[PDB]
């Protein structure tokens, strides 16, 4: 299953999971393959925030699915 | 007994104040 | 470093005092247990 | 929504502080245990009309807003308040003072359980 | 490839979104995005800004919820600023301006996302009358530093202005990270809504206030420059025969002609002319 | 939960028509000046401000 992650600069970047990948997996992906901390990624898909104890056949997702990332901004 | 007397003193105690921390953990 | 004096019990909000500033209302870190951190005994503290 | 916005601010570091007067032009002189003194022209998430002069507040560090009432007692030290045992003296150990005792008993421990003899009497007790 | 001595061009507007919301919440820190385009391989034009909401606090501040941000673009996009994001800025409320250890551990995500993305830093307590603390950084590798290679490449326009401040110098300046010049392009149109338009009037011009207003200013002027004479007449009365030289060895203070007695002139000088043109040209305009 | 707090203290004497010296509780002494509409006939010296 292919989905598109979609991002606030414009970088899109697609990838290929299954519906029985969790979605700590998915961050996992992220993280090896752009280089950023899981802790540090947060995922939103229709307007709602996704949770990691839920897989992707939860949230009934499709394929060519937008998901849309954000920065765990913060300082200090 | 008319008193001339005199007395010693105690410190302000109140000098601290807060500071930025500067830690530097990725 | 700092000393607590009334632990609020199965309410896990603590009081402490530094005994030269004042007192606050505090909690637990993320690894201590809650159990071997009984009242009245010195405690270490983050400055943040 | 409202009380998703007001969930968040209520972080838990609070600075115990003690109201020394108060005003409605709904205001708040605060002194906290910092030795600071402070006014304050609204009382924030709190009744006003369930404050009052002399109560314990837990309080915001850096806008002296009130959080929360903290009306939990943990007030002063423990002293007297021991409840390891009723004290141990007997009468018997006492010398000569048998009218004293008498006086005293009649002063408090009948009061201490006949206050209704008292008040069909219509008298006060002491 | 490597970074030179580029620019970041910031609109009139967003400089003065910047400034009004750092002054805001003036106990507290604040923080907030930045949108724009990298218009070419070395310069940065940043053209808005917006805030979000965060959980403030007097030394640090953390961003609440994402789904605002989120929102929020696709809504500015249907009235026509598609401009993605190109970093972000947050506010210092009484120090200098520098990074915190935990500022470079957010930067980082964006370098990692972005190759150019700056950071913006705001003093809100220090512009306080005449100029603004603002500055923008971005982030310098460990391992190059080491190695031989230096963090830029030179051309003569590097080395105005840009002397470093010892406050910054003490922290990671150079060592962690670098400044990158800023400038503020203020187009057309905009210019005219700012400098003909602040301060104007128009019937003000031909107003004469002519009551007693006006003579007891001139019975107050007049009456101290008497004195002034006075006394510069004893103060020159001496003509002793020595030198200007011995002048200015005793000369400290209240140097009577140069010191005040001009002075008292060009303000009478101006008052009275302007008064008497203006009747005159009244007395014509209006029948 | 806008509100911000203030500092309690107490006017020493008028210096001008537009300065007054005062002092906080605990603090050092400052040079200040007066509000917009404060009826300034009330700022004797010693009132709380």
């Amino acid at each position: 299953m292919q989905i598109f992650v979609k991002t606030l600069t414009g970088k899109t970047i697609t990838l290929e999971v299954e519906p029985s990948d969790t979605i700590e997996n998915v961050k996992a992906k992220i993280q090896d393959k752009e280089g950023i901390p899981p802790d540090q990624q947060r995922l939103i898909f229709a307007g709602k925030q996704l949770e990691d104890g839920r897989t992707l056949s939860d949230y009934n997702i499709q394929r060519e699915s937008t998901l849309h990332l954000v920065l765990r901004l913060r300082g200090g | 007994q008319p008193s001339g007397n005199t007395s010693s003193s105690a410190l302000m105690q109140g000098q601290r104040a807060p500071q930025k921390p500067s830690q530097n953990l990725v | 470093c700092t000393k607590i004096i009334n632990a609020d019990s199965e309410d896990p909000k603590y009081i402490i005092n530094v005994k030269q500033f004042a007192k606050f209302v505090v909690d637990l870190s993320d690894q201590v247990a809650p159990t071997d951190i009984e009242e009245g005994m010195r405690v270490g503290v983050d400055r943040n | 929504e409202n009380s998703e916005k007001i969930k968040v601010n209520k972080t838990l570091p609070y600075l115990v502080s003690n109201v020394i007067e108060l005003l409605d032009v709904k205001c708040a002189v605060i002194k906290t245990s910092t030795r600071q003194t402070y006014f304050l022209p609204v009382i924030g998430l709190v009744d006003a009309e369930k404050l009052k002069p002399g109560d314990l507040v837990g309080v915001n560090k850096d806008s002296y807003l009130i959080l929360e009432t903290l009306p939990t007692e943990y007030d002063s030290r423990v002293k007297a308040m021991e409840v390891d045992e009723r004290p141990t003296e007997q009468y018997s150990d006492i010398g000569g003072l048998d009218k004293q005792i008498q006086e005293l008993v009649e002063a408090i421990v009948l009061p201490m359980n006949h206050k209704e003899k008292f008040e069909n009497l219509g008298i006060q007790p002491p | 490839a490597v970074d030179t001595a580029e620019q970041v061009y910031i609109s009139s507007l967003a400089l003065l979104k910047m400034l009004k919301h750092g002054r805001a919440g003036v106990p507290m820190e604040v923080m907030g995005l930045m949108l724009g385009e990298f218009v070419d391989d070395y310069t940065v034009r940043v053209i808005d800004v917006f805030a979000m909401p965060q959980s403030g606090t007097g030394v640090s501040v953390e961003a609440v919820d994402p789904v605002f941000q989120a929102k929020m673009l696709d809504m500015l996009k249907q009235t026509g600023r598609p401009e993605m994001v190109v970093g972000w800025y947050h506010s210092h409320p009484g120090f200098g301006c520098w990074l915190s250890g935990v500022d470079i551990n957010t930067q980082q995500s964006f370098e990692a996302l972005s190759e150019r993305a700056v950071a913006v830093v705001v003093d809100p307590i220090q512009s306080v009358k005449g100029k603004v603390v603002i500055d923008a950084f971005r982030l310098i590798n460990a391992n190059m530093m080491v190695l031989g290679h230096e963090p830029r490449q030179t051309t003569s326009n590097l080395g105005h202005l840009n002397k470093p401040s010892i406050q910054a110098l003490i922290h990671g300046l150079n060592r962690h990270y670098y400044s990158i010049t800023i400038n503020y392009r203020k187009n057309e149109l905009e210019q005219k809504m700012l400098l003909n338009l602040h301060k104007k009037s128009w019937m003000e011009g031909l107003t004469l206030q002519d009551y007693s207003e006006h003579c007891k200013h001139n019975e107050s002027v007049v009456k101290e420059m008497l004195e002034l004479a006075k006394n510069y007449n004893k103060a020159v009365e001496e003509e002793d025969k020595m030198t200007p030289e011995q002048l200015a060895i005793k000369n400290v203070g209240k140097q009577d002609p140069k010191r005040h007695l001009e002075e008292h002139v060009d303000v009478l000088m101006t008052s009275n002319i302007v008064q008497c043109l203006a009747a005159m040209l009244d007395t014509v305009v209006f029948k | 939960l806008q509100s911000v707090g203030q500092i309690v203290g107490e006017v020493l004497k008028q210096l001008t028509e537009e300065k007054f010296i005062v002092k906080a509780t605990n603090g050092p002494r400052y040079v200040v000046g007066c509000r917009r509409q404060l009826d300034k006939s009330k700022l004797k010296p010693g009132t709380r401000v």
